[PDB]
């Protein structure tokens, strides 16, 4: 079915010219790739896009032993 | 690799014989153990980028 | 996007007169197919909505047919095609490091899985001449079995038990702990390893892929996976494909290992895909050949001779029993075709031996006894020390005392009953393992206190990794306990118990 | 696309085509009656034959009697508007306060996730309950079951874990009857309405309802619970919320598939189940889950037939759980209320590195002395207690003083036996075992650790009979 080999890379050449993402979205794509934006974010925490590691750590006090000896 | 070695001190170390201070030595032979392997595994290097 | 474009151009839409019998009935699975011919019995067919089936029983009207899927889609009047070959699935090492589902397509979404050779599900265990004896051990990582109950390369060993006791966990630090041998140098200590899920959920399937997979061992395993949501006759089909992968290594030099999840599973899909056929029920409504069901699969787990390859297959079937009673129908079945059992109890799990290994009941034909040079010594002596503690040790009531007579050797099983639990998915060695055995059998546990043995044990195992890291590496490289060997164990045990509790 | 009934068996309704078969779980509407008669396609019978089971009643259908096509399966009537309605198997209003309009219809018949779309991360569902929360752990999106006989209590355990977890919850709630009783279904209308769980006047309410109960047609109770089961989850792939789900009672799932399973033409497996037990049961189970998308916690009620767990219908249902409190009779007749076995319950995340390794400690040593109580019963049943030894009447007299500490008095339980309803925390239970473990309440009687909630109860129970 060589003409249908014609026929299906003929309307993929249609969905290359593409805008905005989506050509048919309206209200389905963008919400559901809203929804799946916050899940991927939701259980997993808040990050942003660049900010570095910032904290700082204290160690265990050396505390002295008193021993009067002999 | 900044990490000490030491000397076999377990035998006679919880007989520091204090007054009456047992639990000087029977803590510190305790926080010896732990502290121990678990900063070798701190101590050498960090791995790759 | 260049993929989807270029997986269409790659596309052949080649047309040719098939072999074409209309359908008469649809119902439960089974699909009566007037016409079909030449057909053969167990070839594979094809629907035309993309299904596939298995024409088994052939009679002079109509033809059966089982259905690889779902019978929504099959409307009577539909079109059953003809494919030309008895039921086979791919093979290779191509497959590793993979979940598939039971005919070989990939469940995981890394891709199609690039093989080359495809090998039946149906052929035939190797005769008298080509097997020899078994040569060489296999290291669980457990200490109860490594010790007490050891197992062979190419042998069946018998896991049964009830539910929940530790029938999966014992068949997966097995899968952990050749992670040391697969990253060493040579060939022929390596073991690769097969998993087939039958009758599982997929929540358990997919979260045990995740603990194969921090500790890396999915690198050298597959994942055969017919769950429980699937047709009746693809929990049938999966220990027959999954066997026939592990027959790529054996036939071609290397070792495998393949664990049945479990075969209790594999039995109510043979139930009920073979009464729907019209097939007449016999004990329990089981066929005539649940017995030839289980025993042409378990005969393939051989050990090659040395002048074919040299190949191993061991094989450790998982079966789950109602109540602890082993004198069931498909229980008995399949203890007269292994050569030893591991007997999991649940009085054991819950007294506190975890593993709980009845191991007084776990007999072994112990594979020409390969347990290893050095651990015969040690667990020689445990094996005796132990049975004469059981004779003796069942009281719970005393009324007389003769701690000169009996009360010291019931104080050497206690020591070393504790020795034998473990935790989960930390496999031991087997130099760590004759480190820790050696203190327990030489009385140098024996001014300790029971409640203490287990923590003894780490802070032992911790010294010796880390400060006698070239002592152990001379137990492993000669196999045997020298007796120079001997000498220099002598001191380590004694200078750590004069400060062990300080 | 019509066709006349030809044999009726029961709920078996043949009927034949002349063009246009229908294809298997279809619907057909029954032309000529009062109420809904809708057939569903099960069979082909060969040449121009289908064999349906109906919804409802089939007294009074003639042969010839015409039957029309609909073109789709059982679709109901889902979205947001169904929370606070009454529903039955094929999605009529039986509330009787109006039509639910909703914007789409979802089918009953759908198929399952894939490998690739489950999620594995588990936690703990803190419950208020002494025997669950120390020895067998629920967890936050996993299934659990409730096995038990005819009288343990099986729904005053899913009345609590209503009255503990419901409340608590920020998403929706589901609940579905199978096959129990229809007073038991009028008492949840008229304490979710009391409670505001229900709000009659506009769109603030939490829960759904869906029921198929004990008078219907066993072609219908073999159906709700996938009816049910679809309105939990447009809450779950299409809202993206965090629901429960509650089944009682799912063992009729099966027991009502075995009524139209020897109609059907089919040679019995063993003790008279349906040759395709587990695999009907596999594929209702394997939709029931926390996927990536949402999750789904499902609490389900099973029965056991006449006191037996080997039974084929209980017996299945364990591989598709992942926790389990398997009730008793015979603890119940000694009074300890939840009947919870404490050696037959599991857990998957009962674990050193999960639960917390003190936590864990006091699980498996509690066990450890349970287990040794249940080892001498032959000995002290034939001999007496007297002839034993000097340390096992020290496992004795302190695995009595444990087992009486798992009775806890319930909230739904008031009004029955007039006690208070106690709620107890997870690290006040914890701190409360470890407690008689180390023997510090050796001197305390038994009858002072009986059906009390936190452990300061026990010395103060103690401390009234001097
Ligand atoms: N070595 C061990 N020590 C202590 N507990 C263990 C050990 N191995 C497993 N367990 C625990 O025992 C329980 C049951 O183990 P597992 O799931 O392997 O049993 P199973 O019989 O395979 O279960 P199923 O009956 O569902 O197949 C699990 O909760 C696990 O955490
Ligand atoms: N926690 C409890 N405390 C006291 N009595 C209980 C408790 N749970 C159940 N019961 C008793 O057992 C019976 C259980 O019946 P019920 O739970 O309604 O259905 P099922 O027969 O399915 O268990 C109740 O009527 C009640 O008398
Ligand atoms: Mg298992
Ligand atoms: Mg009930």
């Amino acid at each position: 079915v060589q003409k249908l080999f014609v026929d299906k890379i003929r309307e993929y050449r249609t969905k290359r010219q593409t805008s905005g993402g989506p050509v048919d979205a309206g209200p389905e794509y963008q919400q559901d790739l809203d929804r799946e934006l916050f899940k991927l974010k939701q259980m997993y925490g808040k990050a942003d896009m660049n900010t570095f590691p910032n904290f700082t750590f204290e160690d265990p006090k050396f505390e002295a032993v008193e021993k009067p000896q002999s | 690799r900044k990490l000490a070695l030491k000397a076999i001190d377990w035998v006679a170390f919880g007989e520091i014989i204090p007054r009456n201070q047992k639990a000087i030595a029977n803590s510190l032979k305790s926080w010896n153990e732990t502290l121990s392997t678990r900063l070798a595994a701190l101590p050498e290097k960090p791995p790759a980028i | 996007s260049s993929i989807l474009e270029e997986r269409i151009l790659g596309a052949d839409t080649s047309v040719d007169l098939e072999e074409t019998g209309r359908v008469l009935s649809i119902g439960d699975g089974i699909a009566r197919v007037h016409g079909l011919r030449n057909v053969q019995a167990e070839e594979m067919v094809e629907f035309s909505s993309g299904l596939k089936g298995m024409s088994l029983n052939l009679e002079p009207d109509n033809v059966g047919v089982v259905v690889f899927g779902n019978d929504k889609l099959i409307k009577e009047g539909d079109i059953v095609k003809r494919t030309g070959a008895i039921v086979d699935v791919p093979v290779g090492e191509e497959l590793l490091g993979r979940v598939v589902d039971a005919l070989g397509n990939a469940i995981d979404g890394k891709g199609p899985i690039g093989s080359k050779t495809r090998r039946r599900v149906g052929l035939k265990a190797p005769g008298i001449i080509p097997r020899i004896s078994v040569r060489e051990p296999m290291q669980t990582g457990i200490k109860a079995v490594d010790s007490l109950v050891p197992i062979g390369r190419g042998q069946r060993e018998l896991i049964i038990g009830d539910r929940q006791t530790g029938k999966t966990s014992i068949a997966i630090d097995t899968i952990i702990n050749q992670k040391r041998f697969n990253d060493g140098t040579d060939e022929k200590k390596k073991l690769y390893c097969i998993y087939v899920a039958i009758g599982q959920k997929r929540s358990t399937v997919a979260q045990l892929v995740k603990r194969l997979t921090d500790a890396d061992a999915m690198k050298y395993t597959i994942v055969v996976s017919a769950t429980a949501s699937d047709a009746a006759p693809l929990q049938y089909l999966a220990p027959y494909s999954g066997c026939s992968m592990g027959e790529y290594f054996r036939d071609n030099g290397k070792h495998a290992l393949i664990i049945y999840d479990d075969l209790s599973k594999q039995a109510v899909a043979y139930r009920q895909m073979s009464l729907l056929l019209r097939r007449p029920p016999g004990r329990e409504a089981y066929p005539g050949d649940v017995f030839y069901l289980h025993s042409r699969l378990l005969e393939r787990a051989a050990k090659m001779n040395d002048a074919f390859g040299g190949g191993s297959l061991t094989a450790l079937p998982v079966i789950e029993t109602q109540a602890g009673d082993v004198s069931a129908y498909i229980p008995t079945n399949v203890i007269s075709i292994t050569d030893g059992q591991i007997f999991l109890e649940t009085e054991l799990f819950y007294k506190g031996i975890r593993p709980a290994i009845n191991v007084g009941l776990s007999v072994s034909r112990v594979g020409s006894a390969a347990q290893t040079r050095a651990m015969k010594q040690v667990a020689g002596t445990m094996k005796l020390e132990l049975a004469q503690y059981r004779e003796v040790a069942a009281f719970a009531q005393f009324g007389s005392d003769l701690d000169a007579a009996t009360q010291q050797l019931l104080s050497r099983g206690v020591r070393l009953t504790e020795l034998l639990k473990q935790g989960q998915y930390a496999p031991m060695a087997i130099e760590e393992q004759v480190a820790v055995i050696y203190a327990g059998v030489r009385g140098y546990l024996d001014k300790l206190e029971p409640s203490k043995i287990t923590k003894f044990e780490n802070a032992f195992l911790s010294h010796v990794i880390s400060q006698h890291q070239a002592l152990l590496g001379k137990i492993r490289a000669d196999g045997k306990i020298s007796e120079e060997t001997d000498a220099k164990l002598k001191e380590i045990v004694t200078n750590f118990l004069a400060g062990f509790e300080a | 696309a019509t066709g006349r009934i030809v044999a009726v068996i029961g709920a078996v309704v043949d009927v034949q085509f002349d063009e246009g078969l229908p294809p298997i779980l279809n619907a057909l509407e029954v032309q000529g009656r009062e109420t809904r008669l809708v057939l569903e396609v099960a069979q082909h019978l060969g040449e121009s034959t289908v064999r349906t089971i109906a919804m409802d009643g089939t007294e009074g259908l003639v042969r010839g009697q015409k039957v029309l096509d609909s073109g789709a399966p059982i679709k109901i009537p889902v979205g947001p508007e169904t929370l606070g309605r009454i529903m039955n198997v094929i999605g009529e209003p039986i509330d009787e306060r109006g039509p639910i309009k909703t914007k789409q219809f979802a089918a009953i018949h759908a198929e399952a996730p894939e490998f690739m779309e489950m999620s594995v991360e588990q936690e703990i569902l803190v419950t208020g309950i002494k025997v669950v929360d120390l020895l067998a752990p629920y967890a936050k999106g996993g299934k659990i079951g409730l096995f038990g006989g005819a009288g343990v209590g099986k729904t005053v355990l899913i009345m609590e874990l209503i009255n503990n977890v419901a409340k608590a919850h920020g998403g929706y709630s589901v609940f579905a009857g199978v096959g129990e009783r229809t007073r038991e279904g009028n008492d949840l209308y008229h304490e979710m309405i009391e409670s505001g769980v229900i709000n009659l006047k506009d769109a603030t309410s939490k829960v759904a309802l869906v029921y198929g109960q004990m008078n219907e047609p066993p072609g219908a109770r073999a159906r709700v619970a996938l009816t049910g089961l679809t309105v939990a989850e447009y809450f779950r792939d299409q809202e993206g919320q965090d629901v429960l789900l509650f089944i009682d009672n799912i063992f009729r799932f099966t027991q009502a598939g075995s009524e139209v399973s020897a109609l059907l033409g089919r040679i019995p497996s063993a003790v008279g189940y349906q040759p395709t037990l587990a695999t009907d049961m596999g594929t209702m189970q394997e939709r029931i889950t926390t996927t990536k998308k949402g999750s789904i916690t499902s609490v389900q009620a099973i029965y056991v037939p006449a006191d037996d767990l080997t039974d084929p219908a209980p017996a299945t249902t364990f591989a598709h759980l992942d926790a389990t409190t398997v009730l008793s009779r015979a603890i119940a007749e000694l009074g300890i209320y939840p009947a919870v076995d404490p050696l037959d319950s599991t857990s998957r995340i009962m674990d050193p590195n999960i639960v917390g390794s003190e936590h864990y400690d006091v699980a498996r040593g509690v066990q450890k002395i349970l287990q040794d109580y249940k080892s001498l019963q032959d000995i002290i049943a034939i001999l007496g207690m007297d002839e034993l030894s000097e340390e096992d009447k020290l496992t004795v007299s302190r695995a009595r003083k444990i087992q009486r500490f798992l009775s806890q008095p319930f909230q739904v339980a008031e009004v029955f036996t007039g006690h208070l309803g106690k709620l107890v925390p997870l690290k006040e239970t914890i701190k409360g075992f470890q407690q008689i473990l180390a023997g510090e309440y050796d001197h305390l009687p038994e009858q002072a650790f009986y059906m009390v909630g936190p452990i300061e109860e026990a010395v103060a129970k103690a401390d009234k009979l001097a």
